[PDB]
RNA sequence: AAUACAAACCAUGAAAGUGUGGCCUCCUUUAGUCCCUCGAAAUUUGAGGCUAGAGGAGAAAAGUUACCACA
RNA sequence: GACCGUCGUGAGACAGGUUA
């Protein structure tokens, strides 16, 4: 046994977070904030944009990771997300904006790194299928397997994914206990704030035939 | 989306996402005890935070500065209440 | 009551 | 330097959690005891012998 | 890999100045306290 | 029911031997073999014989109040106290004895300190902060205390000065009635 | 605000009209079974048992005081 | 009179205190 899962049925998941060659400190801090939360992931930096998309696959095969979260930077100003099942599974592309990182002293919330989250989804993540595919991809990227030996055990935070206009808004809150008056959970927000606008669904790993197209996207 | 009237209402938009993670947290807590795991961190688990400790030190200093400004301004009120 | 919540479908269903 | 208890500042979820508790944490016997405690009283007499010599400091005052 | 022999103490890179008074150091994945192997 | 522990008997014998000279004589194997074994109850110590302890260890702790004769009690900080209950033990084998007159014993029994006009005669080689036992002209044990100064400094000071500091007297007997 | 009542509304029926939203909640302090046991008492009580109104990490030291001294 | 003190804390004392 090599997958370090102590559970009745092992959820073998790994992610590989990556960066482009021109990200900003705001996009760099979202690597550090997301990877700190994400206990079964490896950090890597500065993928060559002159390479091809499917060289992100054997990069992840080199590190035994079935998920990849790529931060691609264009113009030195714009963050673009990529969630993908590495061998042959589907992928996604987002435009990320309205960034607010953990280093900014205005959130007043904190939690253990590596602790297991609760995934707080939205109602439209169930009824409409283009939200459903990214739902399973979000759930796998933040999978945090059961018997993972790098995970701290007590649960104190919940990740909230909600769609408002056409865009998904992420939220992170800390579970805190205040006793009821003759204990209820009060949420204090911890970490990353970003707004996630879908762009495409591709049926391949990083190419493959196009499945969803967001025909309302105003590019920067 | 039905909870949010206007997307520029920062107070209501924050409350809507907070309310969404509210019933997720209470429902998850109920199901987690029914199966049964250690859910709440005890007083003795000195475990490593997702944030740097010094970051909490400067955010504790900022909460000092905001709250001490409010009460010192109230002392300025009482001085000028004597003035009138 | 004969109603519980399904986490994976987000609905209410009977026992 | 104005006190925290009246200050409207909530607790912070640092590495120390919310609410931290302090840790829980014979014939010859008589013989050694007497010897040791009398030896202390004998030391008092020696400091008092320097006070019997401090009457020369009171004599120096008069002189 | 860097994460091959992952320790069971379920602790961070926190200084060992903590966990010097309580009899247990860290916990485990289930949540059982880990009492020090040598005293 | 428990005996004196290691540190607790150490501080007890520290404060006792500050006022005692022969601790061997107080606790020794007697003719019958019975020994004056120490005893404590409700953070209050006692001085009993062993055969007294056997006929008292048969009792539940909460029902027992006192045992033999009392020596003192312990505070929350852990320091030892010696009371006027320990005076017949204290005056039996006293190291330093100070005798006060009848017109000076009356303020001593009221609660006032010892003045140079109060004392009739004196012991010798008394240090500044050594303990002592206070008697009258008729060798009646009145109390105990720590002197303010040595013997030679008492000769050369004003007669209105405080000589020996009053700690306990028979007012505790009058208080408890 | 709850609750009572009235009206409106709603369900069914072609109409006639009908129709609706239960019953409960180890010791310490107190009363009874004067029931059973042990006693006393020239015939009545005492103490237990039983019943039912309510409370509740451990030897390292803690909690609290219109209290004392000191800062 | 009101403080810096030194010597003891179960209570206290001072030819020690900035001038002649």
């Amino acid at each position: 046994d090599r997958s370090n899962i102590i559970a009745e049925r092992k959820n073998k998941q790994r992610v590989l977070v990556l960066s482009s060659r021109g990200v900003t400190y705001r996009h760099r801090h979202l690597l550090n904030d997301l990877a700190s939360m994400l206990p079964h992931g490896r950090k890597d930096a500065k993928f060559d944009t002159k390479s091809r998309l499917y060289e992100l696959c054997e990069l992840a095969e080199l590190y035994n990771c079935n998920n990849v979260l790529f931060f691609e930077a264009r113009k030195g100003k714009d963050l673009y997300m990529w969630f993908s099942k590495v061998p042959n599974g589907p992928t996604v592309k987002f435009y990320a904006q309205n960034l607010h990182t953990m280093e900014e002293l205005h959130f007043q919330g904190n939690c253990l790194k590596g602790s297991r989250p609760i995934l707080s989804f939205d109602a439209a993540f169930e009824q409409e299928p283009y939200l459903k595919v990214i739902k399973e991809l979000f759930l796998h990227t933040f999978g945090v397997p059961q018997g993972h030996k790098k995970s701290k055990p007590f649960i104190d935070h919940v990740l909230s994914f909600s769609v408002a206009d056409g865009k998904i808004w992420v939220r992170n809150y800390e579970i805190r206990e205040v006793e009821k008056v003759k204990t209820d959970i009060n949420l204090i927000e911890i970490g990353p704030r970003f707004v996630l606008t879908p762009i495409i669904i591709q049926e391949g790993s990083f190419g493959g035939p196009i499945l969803y197209e967001n025909k309302r996207f105003i590019s920067p | 989306e039905d909870s949010i009237p206007q997307i520029e209402d920062d107070l209501q938009r924050e409350l809507a996402f907070m309310n969404q993670a509210l019933e997720a947290a209470r429902l998850g807590r109920s199901l987690l005890r029914k199966e049964g795991v250690p859910f709440t961190r005890p007083t003795d688990y000195f475990a490593e935070m997702v944030r740097t400790d010094a970051t909490m030190e400067k955010v504790k200093q900022k909460l000092i500065e905001e709250a001490t400004a409010k009460k010192a301004a109230a002392e300025a009120r009482k001085q000028r209440d004597l003035k009138k | 009551r004969n109603l519980q919540y399904n986490p994976t479908t987000g609905q209410w269903e009977r026992k | 330097v104005y006190s925290e208890k009246e200050l409207g500042i909530p607790q912070l979820n640092t590495v120390t959690p919310v609410g931290v508790t302090k840790p829980k944490g014979d014939r010859e016997s008589m013989n050694t005891i007497l010897a040791m405690v009398e030896a202390e009283k004998q030391g008092q007499i020696e400091s008092k012998i320097m006070r019997a010599r401090q009457l020369e400091e009171i004599r120096e005052a008069r002189r | 890999d860097t994460d091959y022999n992952v320790p069971v103490n379920t602790i961070g890179n926190i200084p060992l100045s903590f966990y010097d008074s309580y009899p247990h150091i860290g916990y485990d994945i289930n949540g059982k306290k880990i009492m020090r192997p040598a005293t | 029911m428990r005996p004196l522990t290691d540190q607790e008997m150490k501080i007890v014998l520290d404060k006792l031997a500050n006022y005692m000279t022969d601790l061997k004589s107080l606790i020794a194997p007697l003719e019958d073999g019975d020994r004056y074994v120490f005893r404590m109850q409700k953070d209050r110590v006692y001085y009993v014989k062993l055969s007294i302890a056997n006929i008292a260890t048969c009792v539940a702790r909460d029902k027992l109040l006192s045992l033999g004769t009392c020596l003192g009690k312990m505070t929350k900080s852990g320091k030892f106290r010696l009371h006027i209950t320990a005076l017949p033990i204290l005056a039996q084998n006293a190291r330093y004895k100070i005798w006060v007159k009848d017109n000076g014993a009356q303020p001593f029994l009221y609660g006032s300190n010892i003045v140079k006009a109060h004392v009739g005669r004196w012991t010798e080689d008394c240090p500044e902060h050594s303990g002592c036992v206070v008697y009258n002209m008729a060798d009646i044990p009145l109390g105990f205390g720590v002197t303010a100064r040595s013997t030679a400094e008492a000769r050369r000071l004003d007669p209105t000065g405080i000589v020996c500091f009053r700690q306990a007297d028979c007012g505790e007997y009058l208080r408890d009635e």
